């Protein structure tokens, strides 16, 4: 079937997270699973993201705390038509 | 001759007793990917979508 094949028929996003859960069951019997979690954990937080957007709530709660905000170098927004303007 | 009649019968049927036993843990044992999937191609390990691949995308 068309388990990992992509909208280009290449492979998808998670491919790489899928292939490596689908090495550690293959090496593996039942009743040892539970090591092959971090790879399940892996793959289903590459699918939808769940520690990422959580990690990043987490700093931008901070980040409208403070009254400085940004002493980094910043992100310039750029306009289309502006792509290799300077 | 009555009590060897009793224990042919009875050695019958611990042997039938002790057939179940053995075939009710036949089950619950666990099987392999070759058995319980399909035997040619015995690795679960995909490399599934290969035109436009990545070097890098393996793992």
């Amino acid at each position: 079937t068309a388990a990992g094949i992509s909208l280009t028929g290449g492979r998808n996003r998670c491919f790489s997270e899928w292939q490596s859960f689908m090495h550690c069951t293959a090496k593996t019997d039942a009743k040892s699973r539970a090591q092959c979690l971090p790879n399940f954990e892996d793959y289903m937080e590459c699918l939808h993201h769940t520690k990422e957007k959580a990690r990043l709530r987490e700093i931008e709660s901070v980040l409208k705390q403070k009254k400085e905000g940004l002493e980094a170098p910043p992100v310039k927004v750029i306009p289309v038509k502006a792509i290799g303007l300077v | 001759d009555i009590l060897n009649e009793e224990a042919k019968i009875v050695q019958a049927l611990n042997n039938q007793r002790e057939l179940t036993i053995k075939m009710h843990e036949l089950k619950r044992e666990e099987k392999d990917y070759a058995h319980s999937y399909s035997p040619l191609f015995s690795d679960p390990v995909p490399q599934g979508g290969s035109i436009g691949k990545a070097p890098g995308s393996s793992r």
